[PDB]
């Protein structure tokens, strides 16, 4: 089977030679910021994150021929799989805190254009209850995940410093009156104190 | 102000391949064929023709439904 | 909740040297670039006009 | 060697079940703000470099015309149409 | 150029804030391909 | 706005979401999605090119890696002079065809 | 050519040859220097140097010359 | 370090460059239909 | 009950606006039982007042006309003397009176600087306007809010941190006077936000682009001989438009009251990010 | 009621952007274009602005 040989053979390499690296590379990840994990690879050099990204769901989908498949070879093939696994998972979870990032920081600005100087057309001075309820579910969904985070704390530690900025920056562009505390109940517990 | 304005390139864009420089030859081979084809069926179309203006050279029209165009003196 | 309001530094600030001196450049090369970009948008748009018809020609 | 200890540490150790519900409208509406951001803007651009090429080289485009050729008819009071295909050229340099 | 460009659009108007680095990139490289399209097409 | 149009708006955003979610995260789709972001990669970050970093000793550079630039510009060259010199032949070919057919 | 705008056609057994060439009359001014101006625009970037003119004078001014011949 | 033909690249770029804005901008190649009232005739 | 009022809301801003251009700099005069013949002996101070706990309360200039021969030459002492003897509701920051603690920075006659060591204009005819600092967020009169200033001083680390335990414990971690006088210059800063405030680019993104105090801060735990971690710092400032955004103005280095040069440090700092992205690539090889 | 607070004759923004502005944005558009139209519009015209006449202009019917 010379078609199974070479696609053996190109599985094996683009995998043992990513695993190699999925270590560099989910560590620029972890080391970039939530608002554009990818940056670093985006911009100053993508360290084999594309083909990270790429090679993981054929190692998760396309089959394996063991027959051609030596004894350490074989483990070595199956340790590299696990770790494109975890990788694709370790993407996932960066992806979703990303996103929720990306969430309030629309709120935020939302709320920038509110008091942007140049908006001469849509100056509002008393905040409306659409944008008061989304800002409360979303500091809600900010405190579960920070609960959920409590056997990581440098995952804890580097989702409050990246996502609860734009809490604190939203805290501050509003008056303490109205049903701010109500709003921000949950917020002035702890997540107060540490953005002063 | 900082100036930024360079003729350099960019090192994101100057990673060469593991087997050695990035793939040129082969591209440069591949747009050397194309474009003898296309510049050779330009010339070959280019060249051979002529204009032959007689009777044979003219056909009834006729309108999108087929049939003949005529119009009234209206 | 009443949102809270600042006043633009650019609208109370005495004029500086440092602000004319790098805005100047960087104005300079807005110019340069605006200039480059409507005169390609002119030369597209007046292209794009339609050719003189007769005096009072319908079609 | 830069010390990325808990960065390491992080990049080995992420929880696997742990997950967060977006806000459909706010996603929405920042998918839409990029959409806003790509046809209103950029698609100048990409117009610009599809259509200039097309008005500024129009023969081009049009390869084949016709041409016509009439003769009348008297006892009919009709007009008699001979056409022609030719190949669309540049005329009167 | 094409990163000033972005820069200063992003820099300047609160609204071009919303675009991702992600997006920046794809539209960097669209226009990348227009550009390449237009050089190769206007020789033709 | 109006509790109504409040309801109608978050009826339409979440069906706008869930059609986005459905439509990428489809199998087919999914699958297309991954491989033309995987090529679209390929295509951009890695064209043919003549210039790149040298991170190997002259002992341990190929040849090609330094005669790249000249073979190129070789093949453009010979490439564009032939078709040059290829016009010509057919003109003068042409010419003399039909010069020779009549007047 | 500066034709006279007063067509000489007899409109009494004639009429629409007349109204033709009345109304080609009235037009031909306009459309005549509109065709000066078209070919002296064609005729100064023949006459401009290397890629300024010749060069590439007969295959890229193609929108000037679809407007001479309309 | 090194970066090979690294002044090829340069001309290369500015190449590109002039091409792309000589192409959009016809800045060579101007118009002259609005200087035709003011020039003289011949014949 | 509530309904739509995108149309009431984009009236009410342009009216607002055009009515704004209209009767800008608005001023209530404090004593409006003065004469004329009084208040040429008094100079005339427009103080901003704003109270936005109060919702029938607007922003607007308040004039104060005050005797100069009461208090000592200062900003600071003209605006205590002004609440004390006048209007004992005006808010303000002040701790140290001598130009240390820098928390009476706002906005003296159209420059920022500190209050309590800037003296005024002595011509009486000249009225001098006392503001909050501009891009900042107003709580009350002359207080504005800058706990997105301390988040993000916070973010930089501003703590020694080593890679190498002390030999013996017993000793001080070695720096030659010439290692000291590299921070001479620079440790002086007291975080009064003057020159962030007054920074184009901290105008246009006070999030993502951290203030040249900030960033003067990042380049002086750098340059300290004692930590170790100038790598790790370095990398750390170099992400997206921390320092990038940066335009070299040298707003910053001219409005500085206490003399230091942020808009050199920063400098320093770009050459130093510039550097340390080329030899990542130059030495991993 | 929106109140601008707002030096018109001192303050960066106004009197001195209206003296900055113009000769800063022009600045490369003259000193470029100028002399670069010149130079195309001139080279054409080597020895003069004549247009060669192809249609019978001084002809006129009877
Ligand atoms: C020509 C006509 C026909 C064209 C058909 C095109 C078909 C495309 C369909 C794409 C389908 C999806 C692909 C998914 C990916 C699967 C493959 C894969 O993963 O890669 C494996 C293999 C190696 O990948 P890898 O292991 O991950 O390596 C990368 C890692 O970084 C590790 O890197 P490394 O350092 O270890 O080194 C590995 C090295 C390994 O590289 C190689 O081994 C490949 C080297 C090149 C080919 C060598 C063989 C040559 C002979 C082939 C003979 C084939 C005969 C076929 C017979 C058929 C008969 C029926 O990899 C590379 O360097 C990759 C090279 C990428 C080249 C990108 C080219 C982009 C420019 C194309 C346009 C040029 C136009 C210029 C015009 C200018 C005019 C002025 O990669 C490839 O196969 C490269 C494919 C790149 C081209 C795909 C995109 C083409 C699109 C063209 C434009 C079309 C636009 C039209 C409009 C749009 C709507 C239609
Ligand atoms: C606030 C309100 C203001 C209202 C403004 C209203 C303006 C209405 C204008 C109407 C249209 C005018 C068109 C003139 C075209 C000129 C060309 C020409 O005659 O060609 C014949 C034209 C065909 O042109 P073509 O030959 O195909 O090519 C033309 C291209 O321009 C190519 O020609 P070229 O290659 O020969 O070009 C010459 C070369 C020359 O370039 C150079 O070398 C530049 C030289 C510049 C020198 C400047 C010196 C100034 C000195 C400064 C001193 C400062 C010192 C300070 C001291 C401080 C103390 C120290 O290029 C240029 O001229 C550059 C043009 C590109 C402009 C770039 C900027 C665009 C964006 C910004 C626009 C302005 C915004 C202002 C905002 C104000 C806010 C407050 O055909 C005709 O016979 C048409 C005649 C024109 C009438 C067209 C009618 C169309 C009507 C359409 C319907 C809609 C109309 C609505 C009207 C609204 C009115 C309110
Ligand atoms: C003839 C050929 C055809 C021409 C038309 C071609 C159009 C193609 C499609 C255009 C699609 C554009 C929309 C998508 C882009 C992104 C927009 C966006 O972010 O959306 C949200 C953003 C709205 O955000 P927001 O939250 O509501 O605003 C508060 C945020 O703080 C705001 O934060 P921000 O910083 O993000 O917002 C800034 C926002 C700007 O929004 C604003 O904040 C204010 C906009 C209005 C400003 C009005 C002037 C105010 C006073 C200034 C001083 C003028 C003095 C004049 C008198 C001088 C006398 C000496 O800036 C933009 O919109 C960026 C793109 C602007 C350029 C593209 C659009 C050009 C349209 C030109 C035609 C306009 C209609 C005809 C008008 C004339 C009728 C006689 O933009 C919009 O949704 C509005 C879009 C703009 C509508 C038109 C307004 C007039 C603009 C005139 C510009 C003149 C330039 C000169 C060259 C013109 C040559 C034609
Ligand atoms: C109008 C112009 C159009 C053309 C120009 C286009 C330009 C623009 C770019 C277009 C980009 C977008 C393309 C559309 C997306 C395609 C998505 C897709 O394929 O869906 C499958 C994907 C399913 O696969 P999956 O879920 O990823 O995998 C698990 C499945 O269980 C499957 O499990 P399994 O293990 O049974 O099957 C695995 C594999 C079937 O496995 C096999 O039987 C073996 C396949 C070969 C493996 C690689 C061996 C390479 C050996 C070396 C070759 C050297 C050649 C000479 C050069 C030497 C020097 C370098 O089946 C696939 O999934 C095939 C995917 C496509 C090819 C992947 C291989 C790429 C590398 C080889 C080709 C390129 C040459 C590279 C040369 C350099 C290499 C260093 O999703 C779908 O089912 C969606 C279906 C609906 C969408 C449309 C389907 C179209 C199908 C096209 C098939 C084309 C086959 C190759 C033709 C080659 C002719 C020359
Ligand atoms: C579904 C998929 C996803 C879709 C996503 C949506 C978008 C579409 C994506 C599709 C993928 C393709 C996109 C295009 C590639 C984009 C590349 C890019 O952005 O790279 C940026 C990235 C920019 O980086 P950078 O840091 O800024 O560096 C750029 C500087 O320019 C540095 O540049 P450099 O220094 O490296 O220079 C480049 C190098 C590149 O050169 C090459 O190696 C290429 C050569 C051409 C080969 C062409 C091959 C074409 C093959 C076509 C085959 C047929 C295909 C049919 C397809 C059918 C469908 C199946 O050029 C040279 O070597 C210069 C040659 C100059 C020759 C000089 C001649 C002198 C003659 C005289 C001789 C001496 C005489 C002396 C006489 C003495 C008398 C006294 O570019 C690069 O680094 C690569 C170089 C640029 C390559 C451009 C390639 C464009 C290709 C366009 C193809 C369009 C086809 C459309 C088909 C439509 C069909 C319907
Ligand atoms: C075909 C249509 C043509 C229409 C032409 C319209 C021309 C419009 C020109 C606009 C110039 C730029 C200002 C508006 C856009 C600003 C965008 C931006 O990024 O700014 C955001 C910023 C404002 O936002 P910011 O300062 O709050 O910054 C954002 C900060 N965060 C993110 C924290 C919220 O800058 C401005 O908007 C500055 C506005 C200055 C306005 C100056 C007005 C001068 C008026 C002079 C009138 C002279 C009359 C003379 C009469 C003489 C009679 C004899
Ligand atoms: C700086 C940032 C911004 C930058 C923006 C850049 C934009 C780039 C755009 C690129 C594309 C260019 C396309 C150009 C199309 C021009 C069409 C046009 O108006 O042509 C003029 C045309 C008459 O021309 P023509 O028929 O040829 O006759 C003369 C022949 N010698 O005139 C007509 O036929 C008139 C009728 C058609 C035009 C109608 C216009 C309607 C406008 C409605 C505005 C609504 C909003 C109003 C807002 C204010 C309300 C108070
Ligand atoms: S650098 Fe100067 S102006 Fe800036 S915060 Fe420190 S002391 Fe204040
Ligand atoms: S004021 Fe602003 S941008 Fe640079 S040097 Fe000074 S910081
Ligand atoms: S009183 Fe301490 S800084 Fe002014
Ligand atoms: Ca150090």
């Amino acid at each position: 089977s010379l078609v199974s040989l070479f696609k053996n053979t190109f599985l094996k390499s683009r995998v043992i030679g990513l695993s190699f690296q999925a270590q560099r590379v989910m560590a620029q990840m972890a080391k970039t910021d939530f608002e554009n994990p990818d940056e670093h690879f985006l911009l100053n050099d993508a360290m084999k994150y594309n083909e990270l990204v790429f090679y993981g769901r054929l190692a998760e989908n396309w089959s394996i021929n063991p027959e051609l498949f030596g004894k350490a070879e074989l483990a070595k093939y199956n340790e590299a799989k696990q770790t494109l696994i975890d990788f694709n998972q370790y993407h996932a979870l960066v992806q979703n805190l990303h996103e929720f990032y990306w969430e309030l920081k629309t709120i935020y600005l939302e709320l920038s254009r509110g008091v942007a100087t140049s908006n001469f057309h849509n100056k509002r001075e008393v905040t409306h209850s659409i944008i008061e309820s989304d800002i409360k579910n979303s500091i809600h969904k900010y405190i579960q995940l920070i609960d959920d985070l409590k056997d990581y704390p440098e995952w804890q530690h580097k989702v409050r410093e990246e996502i609860g900025y734009y809490a604190h920056m939203i805290y501050t562009s509003v008056n303490h009156d109205g049903n701010f505390p109500e709003i921000f109940k949950e917020f002035n517990k702890v997540d107060s104190l540490y953005y002063f | 102000a900082r100036l930024w304005w360079t003729l350099d390139p960019s090192k994101y864009y100057l990673k060469q391949i593991s087997s050695g420089g990035r793939n040129e030859i082969l591209f440069t081979v591949l747009g050397v064929t194309a474009a003898y084809w296309y510049f050779g069926n330009k010339r070959c179309e280019h060249y051979w023709r002529r204009q032959i203006d007689n009777c044979q050279s003219w056909s009834r029209a006729q309108n999108i439904n087929g049939n003949n165009l005529t119009v009234k003196q209206y | 909740m009443r949102t809270k309001l600042y006043n633009a530094a650019y609208f109370l600030l005495n004029n500086n040297e440092s602000f004319g001196h790098s805005f100047g450049i960087r104005l300079k090369i807005v110019g340069l670039n605006t200039w480059i970009v409507g005169y390609a948008v002119s030369r597209y748009y007046f292209s794009s006009l339609r050719v003189k018809a007769a005096q009072d020609e319908r079609f | 060697m830069l010390d990325d200890t808990k960065y390491i540490q992080m990049a080995q150790k992420f929880p696997r079940n742990v997950s967060v519900q977006l806000n459909k409208k706010l996603f929405v509406t920042r998918t839409w703000f990029r959409n806003y951001y790509f046809v209103g803007v950029f698609g100048i651009f990409a117009y610009f470099i599809y259509n200039q090429p097309k008005i500024f080289a129009p023969f081009s485009g049009y390869p084949t015309t016709v041409a016509y050729k009439a003769q009348p008819d008297f006892l009919n009071d009709q007009v008699i149409f001979y056409s022609q295909q030719r190949q669309n050229t540049l005329k009167n340099f | 150029m094409f990163k000033e460009l972005i820069h200063i659009f992003r820099t300047y108007y609160i609204t071009f804030r919303y675009l991702k680095k992600s997006n920046i990139n794809f539209l960097k490289n669209l226009s990348y391909t227009l550009i390449a399209y237009y050089l190769i097409i206007n020789f033709q | 706005m109006n509790h109504s149009c409040q309801k109608v708006f978050e009826g339409f955003v979440s069906a706008l979401y869930d059609t986005s979610y459905f439509f990428r995260n489809f199998g087919p789709f999914k699958a297309t999605i991954h491989y033309a972001t995987y090529a679209n990669y390929l295509a951009q970050n890695w064209a043919p090119r003549v210039s790149y970093i040298e991170t190997s000793t002259p002992a341990y550079t190929l040849a090609k890696n330094k005669y790249a630039v000249y073979i190129v510009y070789g093949l453009i060259g010979g490439a564009l002079i032939h078709n040059y010199m290829l016009d010509n032949k057919a003109a003068q070919k042409s010419q003399q065809y039909y010069l020779k057919h009549r007047d | 050519v500066r034709l006279n705008l007063k067509s000489n056609v007899d409109q009494n057994e004639y009429p629409f040859l007349a109204k033709w060439d009345k109304d080609m009359r009235q037009n031909y001014e306009e459309y005549q220097n509109r065709i000066d101006a078209t070919t002296y625009h064609l005729q100064r970037s023949q006459r401009g140097i290397a890629v300024f003119g010749e060069w590439m004078y007969p295959r890229y001014f193609q929108k000037d010359i679809l407007e001479l011949e309309v | 370090l090194p970066i090979r033909n690294i002044q090829f690249a340069r001309y290369h770029y500015l190449a590109a460059v002039t091409v792309f804005t000589y192409f959009a901008t016809r800045c060579c190649l101007l118009d002259y239909k609005k200087y035709y009232p003011l020039a003289s005739v011949k014949k | 009950a509530e309904s739509n009022d995108a149309t009431s809301i984009c009236l009410e801003s342009i009216s607002g606006t055009i009515k704004g251009l209209q009767k800008a700099n608005y001023v209530v005069e404090h004593n409006p039982n003065l004469t004329s013949e009084e208040k040429k002996h008094l100079k005339q101070f427009l103080v901003y007042r704003y109270n936005p706990a109060d919702p029938h309360d607007q922003p607007k200039y308040v004039s104060y006309w005050c005797d100069i021969k009461k208090f000592p030459p200062m900003f600071l002492d003209a605006i205590l003397y002004i609440k004390n003897e006048l209007d004992p509701t005006l808010s303000i920051r002040r701790s140290c009176r001598e130009g240390i603690c820098g928390s009476c920075a706002v906005n003296c006659d159209g420059l920022h600087t500190l209050a309590c060591i800037s003296g005024f204009n002595r011509d009486l005819s000249k009225p001098t306007i006392i503001t909050p600092l501009g891009h900042m967020f107003i709580l009350k009169d002359l207080v504005v809010d800058m706990t997105n200033f301390y988040a993000q001083y916070k973010m930089i680390e501003p703590y020694l941190k080593r890679k190498t335990p002390k030999p013996d414990a017993n000793k001080e971690y070695p720096q030659s006077p010439e290692q000291r006088a590299l921070l001479d210059g620079l440790y002086e800063c007291v975080l009064c936000a003057a020159c962030s405030t007054s920074c184009p680019s901290y105008w246009w993104h006070p999030d993502r682009y951290l203030g040249p105090a900030i960033l003067q801060q990042a380049y002086r735990w750098i340059v300290d001989s004692r930590d170790e971690y100038t790598q790790e710092r370095i990398e750390r400032i170099a992400e997206d438009v921390r320092l990038d955004d940066c335009q070299q103005i040298g707003m910053c280095s001219f409005t500085c009251p206490k003399g230091l040069n942020p808009q050199l440090s920063l400098k320093n700092l770009m050459d130093m990010v510039k550097d340390f992205r080329q030899k990542r690539i130059e030495q991993e090889v | 009621m929106r109140r601008i607070f707002w030096n018109f004759k001192t303050a960066f923004v106004g009197l001195p952007m209206f003296s900055l502005a113009p000769k800063n944005i022009l600045v490369y558009p003259i000193v470029v274009g100028v002399p670069l139209y010149t130079f195309i519009v001139l080279q054409n015209s080597v020895r003069g602005f004549a247009y060669f006449d192809e249609y019978d202009s001084d002809v006129k019917e009877n």
